[PDB]
DNA sequence: ATCGGATGTATATATCTGACACGTGCCTGGAGACTAGGGAGTAATCCCCTTGGCGGTTAAAACGCGGGGGACAGCGCGTACGTGCGTTTAAGCGGTGCTAGAGCTGTCTACGACCAATTGAGCGGCCTCGGCACCGGGATTCTCGA
DNA sequence: TCGAGAATCCCGGTGCCGAGGCCGCTCAATTGGTCGTAGACAGCTCTAGCACCGCTTAAACGCACGTACGCGCTGTCCCCCGCGTTTTAACCGCCAAGGGGATTACTCCCTAGTCTCCAGGCACGTGTCAGATATATACATCCGAT
């Protein structure tokens, strides 16, 4: 019950089930803190998660997905879509 | 590692060779020591390197290979410690850091 | 031939778009002579050191490094000349 | 005519950090210029306290406290420890 | 017509300038500038190509630092407007004269 | 008999410009100088005349920051200088 | 002997001597705020110059900060004083 | 007008003897040349007595003999082309140039 | 052992203009020290500008090269006429 | 406009003091003679780069217009900085003691200058190709009058 | 709180040259030797910095108070932004030409180095004189009341 894909290009995803980073946990909110721009490294393509605004000890950090909410948000969109 | 061309022997990628000349031939003292280029090549190795990691740094959030030299002030004034050993400097065809003052930003 | 007034060839927009750089909102316009009076003052005071560098190497030229070190004299420097 | 520069020297230290980004021939010219103020900074430094103390050798100790003078807080900390371990790289070996 | 209000073309053209390296002031206006005060110094001077570039980029990286301290000088009245007697402030502040 | 406002600091500035003794006392900022310095070393020996020499240099630079401290407050259209003066003419002349 | 840690000698520049340093400069009206500012300021300074007149003076071998070694620090930062030698 | 005493030959009274130690034993150049100690010494010369006639000057203004650190303060301020080459410096015990924003003087 | 200074050489042109006045002993430390530092700039100025036209001499020509440079304006079209009336008078004579 | 105090400020003696201008001794750094020598001047070539011109093309400046908002004056409030009066609490001082460190002399060992004898990394030159300029479709989105 | 609008973003294809990779090739790096001398020792003398104490009072400290200045809130008008249309000179890409920079090559004369000399000037001991407190005073700016 969770989607621990990404897409890099739309042929390939980069799969966070078994295997992953510490960079899979973090979870959505519609209100961003987080973007990931896709950049090159050496003719493959790192998937790379950097700041919007400045992050805070222990504030816990946010992601949008841009294929309900459960952030307790207000200012949100009550689903993820 | 090596015997020939002192940096080896230091273990740098600058050369002693050319920085224990210009310590003669450009005057600073009488008589240079033989520890003095290897300390100097070694901190003038420390400062490009930082440089140019915080340079390639923001040449990958551009997305571009190659360093412009737009590159390099985003590395230097957004670093204070290099900032302030920069202060004085202008760094040639390299832009300005992108701020606005916030009073002036919409309400 | 000896020219007067070049100056405002550095123009109205061209002072605008300079301050645009320093992230300026609104520039009351006489700024626009405030300025010229300040470049020419800036100018000044690099050319006459730069041409004292080429004065004393026996030159007709003023070169490149001969600003750097008229640069590096008043407290800035510019790196990219050589 | 043989102008020398710190171009090539430059490059090997971009091939350590970063092995597959370049570097523009501006900025190439940016840190050939860089490295030529930086010397004129601890060089220039390190002949005043090599005279103040009537000394007449930069020795090796005047380049570490040239270093402590200019470089703010955790540069001078960390060029120092780069300093140190490279020349010790070069007494023993 | 679709107007844009008076405010966000200068929102827009800071973040264009901000976000860009090339020269602000055209070059043959200070080729010919270059000239003119170099004609009371020492007359008939040719000048290398590139000391013209080195004296374009030494001013137009001086004119903004100049004008990121108006703009903290005129801020500190509480304006959004920089006259000359905040130009006039902060070269006496920072010792130019 | 209560003279006023303002006119006791015109008395008090043409009396301190036309003096040049120093105005801070020497044992308060001998005591400053023996706090500071020991984050940089420990047990230091201060030599005598190198506590004038910090005095007479460092009064002489905040006498020279009230003196562009007055000129950006004077600038806002008031007498009263504030802490939002000072932090103009230390970012303006590039000590931030 | 005595291992004194010392606090608090920058209340000894006292709320009457910031007043005559505003004086000498030439100020009329001092806010309330300005007296704990300065002292910000004044820590700000002597943190500069005594970290470079220790450093001139460790470098040197001695356990003196003598006035040679004070007047270089501030030789190295753009304020030159005259009056001690150099 | 003399033999000895190169000062006199230049008709000085700052020594070019000393002057040309400090060019050799300061480490300035390789090999300073026989004319530059004698023009550095009339410089050095007419900078002092250009002080010195400044501030006897205004000791006569504050009526006393002898020059205090405070009159040398008020020839340098007080001229216009040596504020410019004393710009940085600090005279100890030296007070300053008495001035008034004149917004603050009264009605 | 011996501290030399710049305090006779000071105290003739003292006499030299004002032949009444006198100095302090405070005050003369700061015209010894302003000699030492005019030294120091003009020496420094002069050595550079041998360097970048590399030579390694400095004769006369440096040091008019170098007090119109730091010296600001009608100070630098006196003290270059009163370096060579005595140029010449040390020459000549 | 101007009174009436009035009160600190700047204008005159007094006279003591310890800062300074001065007089003896000496010593070390400055002056001359002259030596070899290399660094700078002075010719010479030579060709690279700057000055000049022009014929385009057109981005950009110059100008004028409306309209909008930001500056600036005014006014009123309320608060907090100044003024002083009265009162503490160290600073300054001078004085004596004490000693840790600064300075100097002198030994004496390591070590940088310098020389030649060798050479191999580094600069210049030449090929080459891919990273980015440079434009087109569209998708977002960023404001504003609906 | 939004649908039309438009600038930006972005992703694409096609082209350019300038970054990168080598080929030869010289001079600067290496080194392996001498050579004295600079710095590194201990060692010693001494002086200057630190610790303390008693005092005397100048200056900080606190409070009360009233007053003027900051601040905020207005309205005004002016002047700066925005934008369309016309205008003009920047730019690019030619040309060509020659001045001056750059190097080479003799040549020479200035100066570095050494020695021989000696008095300039350094520190010291000296009296003395221009100060700064110590003191009453004539009057400039300031103030409550008129
Ligand atoms: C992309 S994975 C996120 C990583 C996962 N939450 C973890 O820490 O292992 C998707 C998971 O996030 C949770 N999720 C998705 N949208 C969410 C939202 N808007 N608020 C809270 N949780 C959300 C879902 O339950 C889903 O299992
Ligand atoms: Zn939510």
């Amino acid at each position: 019950g969770s989607s621990y894909l990404f897409r890099i290009d739309e042929n390939t995803v980069i799969d966070a089930t078994k295997r992953g980073g510490i960079a899979r946990f973090i979870n959505h909110c519609c209100e961003p803190s987080c973007t990931a721009k896709i950049i090159k490294v050496d003719g493959r393509k790192r998937i790379v998660i950097y700041a919007l605004r400045d992050i805070g000890t222990n504030e816990e950090l946010t992601y949008d997905y841009k294929f309900p909410c459960l952030c307790g948000a207000p200012s949100c969109k009550g689903f993820l879509n | 590692a090596k015997a020939k061309t002192r940096s080896s022997r230091a273990g740098l990628q600058f050369p002693v060779g050319r920085v224990h000349r210009l310590l003669r031939k450009g005057n600073y003292a009488e008589r240079v020591g033989a520890g003095a280029p290897v300390y100097l090549a070694a901190v003038l190795e420390y400062l490009t390197a930082e440089i140019l990691e915080l340079a390639g740094n923001a040449a990958r959030d551009n997305k571009k290979t190659r360093i412009i030299p737009r590159h390099l002030q985003l590395a230097v004034r957004n670093d204070e410690e290099l900032n302030k050993l920069l202060g004085r400097v202008t760094i040639a065809q390299g832009g300005v850091l992108p701020n606005i003052q916030s009073v002036l930003l919409p309400k | 031939k000896v020219l007067r007034d070049n100056i405002q060839g550095i123009t109205k927009p061209a002072i605008r778009r300079l301050a645009r750089r320093g992230g300026v909102k609104r520039i009351s316009g006489l700024i626009y002579e405030e300025t010229r009076g300040v470049l020419k003052v800036f100018l000044e005071n690099v050319i006459r050191d730069a041409v004292t560098y080429t004065e004393h190497a026996k030159r007709k030229t003023v070169t490149a490094m001969d600003v750097v070190y008229a640069l590096k004299r008043q407290g800035r420097t510019l790196y990219g000349f050589g | 005519s043989r102008k020398e520069s710190y171009a090539i020297y430059v490059y090997k230290v971009l091939k350590q950090v970063h092995p597959d980004t370049g570097i523009s021939s501006k900025a190439m010219s940016i840190m050939n210029s860089f490295v030529n103020d930086v010397f004129e900074r601890i060089a220039g430094e390190a002949s005043r306290l090599a005279h103040y103390n009537k000394r007449s050798t930069i020795t090796s100790r005047e380049i570490q406290t040239a270093v402590r003078l200019l470089l703010p807080g955790e540069l001078a900390k960390h060029a120092v420890s780069e300093g140190t371990k490279a020349v010790t790289k070069y007494t023993s070996a | 017509p679709h107007r844009y209000r008076p405010g966000t073309v200068a929102l827009r053209e800071i973040r264009r300038y901000q976000k860009s390296t090339e020269l602000l002031i055209r070059k043959l206006p200070f080729q010919r500038l270059v000239r003119e005060i170099a004609q009371d110094f020492k007359t008939d001077l040719r000048f290398q190509s590139s000391a013209v570039m080195a004296l374009q980029e030494a001013s137009e990286a001086y004119l903004v630092g100049l004008f990121e301290d108006t703009n903290l000088c005129g801020i500190h009245a509480k304006r959004v407007t920089i006259m000359p007697k905040d130009i006039q402030l902060a070269r006496r502040i920072r010792g130019e004269r």
